[PDB]
């Protein structure tokens, strides 16, 4: 293979990291919610613009217990993504604390991405698209992995924004 | 525990693999004396012998390499195959979860994760060598 | 089965033992038939050293210079490598100093280099004293023994020792 990405998910407990990731990974979804437990991760291996990439995608536990020893794995983090579910509430409240671990802890060139996840979930949507989409917008920085949407295209984008650093 | 069978399914197409690869290593080995004698007799000059071997016992060498290569690679994913059952009940048992025996079964689902991805930059810096 | 796979060489002049040596590591034995190296090989011994068996796949190389384009061409993957010279022999010695060159040229930065003086065996016809040996290793920061394939002096030992080295960096 050609080169290795290392990326990384935070978030709150019940906002979908473990099933988008798993939707990527395996092109699949569950309804079961098992909670994550201090650390994982996955390899998925792409074959954007001819390069070879093996990508090595952290999930984390975003219990409060485990909030000291997953501050361990953010140095290493390459390109992030924070997880935000359309229906999910008030984990934003924390988005702030997480930034404030990124900027506390992971490496300074670290990139960054924003998600809109189960968005099939309209009904119970809470948050519109530019609710946050307007943070994004003053950052510089939407998808389902129940309908597996926007999902693949989600994570090839962060291979953008990494791999054009490499030039 | 239906994925426990498709474990099986990995784990002996590998297998079987190996067995391939060992096989094409003997005939490779086999085929290789053969040449070199050849080779000694054929000519005395020693850059003519330099010659020669560039011709065919080279490429076998090579062969005989990604062979090689091919095997370690294998060997590495017996290892995840093997890590990812042990992150399986290590999960289990912290789920079920005096006081101070559950952190060290956490940390010890902590170190299998560290295993796991030492491989994986293990395989990492490999590739950066070969490629200077 | 093995759990990871180690790209060793050994590298010296012409006649100082390299064949030899290895076939002491592999086989355990010993002839006295001198065939010269042509090109470039390899064989394999599995280790187990404190709970992890690595597989190591060791390169003879040609000591004549007219292999030494081919020769160095594999310096690339090699995580150690054994410079060796023969303590009888004084030229064997002194080429040292290009050999460790020709590996800044073609190795990894990262490599280990192991120093081995063959033939400690015969003291009679010794040219080269053992500190001296020493001398040089200390200078380089890197290991030296004496080794006899003919005696079964100190191979294993070195090659467990670099297998060791290279393990020890290894996560
Ligand atoms: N409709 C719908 N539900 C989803 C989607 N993704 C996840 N869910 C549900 O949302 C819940 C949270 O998912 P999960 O990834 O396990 O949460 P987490 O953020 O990883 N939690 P933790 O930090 O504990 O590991 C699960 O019950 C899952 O079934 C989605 O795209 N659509
Ligand atoms: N006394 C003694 N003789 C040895 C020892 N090691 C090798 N020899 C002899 O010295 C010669 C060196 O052989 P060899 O191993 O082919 O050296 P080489 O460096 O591989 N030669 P080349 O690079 O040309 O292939 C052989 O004839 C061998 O019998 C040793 O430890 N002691
Ligand atoms: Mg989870
Ligand atoms: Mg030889």
């Amino acid at each position: 293979y050609d080169l290795l990405f290392k990326l990384l998910l935070i978030g709150d407990s019940g906002v979908g990291k473990t099933c988008v990731l798993f939707r990527f990974s395996d092109d699949a979804f569950n309804t079961t919610f098992i909670s994550t437990i201090g650390i994982d991760f996955k390899i998925k291996t792409v074959e954007l613009q001819g390069k070879k990439i093996k990508l090595q995608i952290w999930d984390t536990a975003g219990q409060e217990r485990f909030h000291t020893i997953t501050t361990s794995y953010y140095r290493g983090a390459m390109g992030i993504m924070l997880v935000y579910d359309i229906t999910n509430g008030k984990s934003f409240e924390n988005i702030s604390k997480w930034l404030r671990n990124i900027d506390e802890h992971a490496n300074e060139d670290v990139e960054r991405m924003l998600l809109g996840n189960k968005c099939d979930m309209d009904d119970k949507r809470v948050v519109p698209k530019g609710k946050g989409e307007q943070i994004a917008r003053e950052h510089g920085i939407e998808t389902s992995a129940k309908a597996n949407i926007n999902i693949e295209k989600a994570f090839l984008t962060l291979a953008e924004d990494i791999l054009r650093k490499t030039p | 525990k239906e994925e426990e069978m498709k474990r099986f399914c990995k784990a002996q197409t590998i297998q079987r693999r190996l067995n391939e690869i060992e096989a094409a290593l003997r005939e490779l080995e086999a085929e290789g004396v053969k040449l070199e004698l050849a080779l000694r007799r054929q000519s005395s000059s020693p850059e003519q012998q330099k010659k020669l071997w560039v011709g065919q016992l080279l490429q076998l060498v090579d062969k005989k390499n990604s062979l090689v290569a091919e095997e370690a690679e294998l060997m590495i994913t017996v290892q995840e195959l093997n890590l990812e059952e042990k992150q399986w009940q290590l999960d289990q048992e912290l789920r079920g979860y005096d006081r101070q025996a559950e952190d060290q079964v956490l940390r010890k689902l902590v170190d299998l994760v560290n295993q796991r991805d030492a491989l994986i930059r293990f395989q990492e810096e490999r590739r950066l060598s070969e490629l200077a």
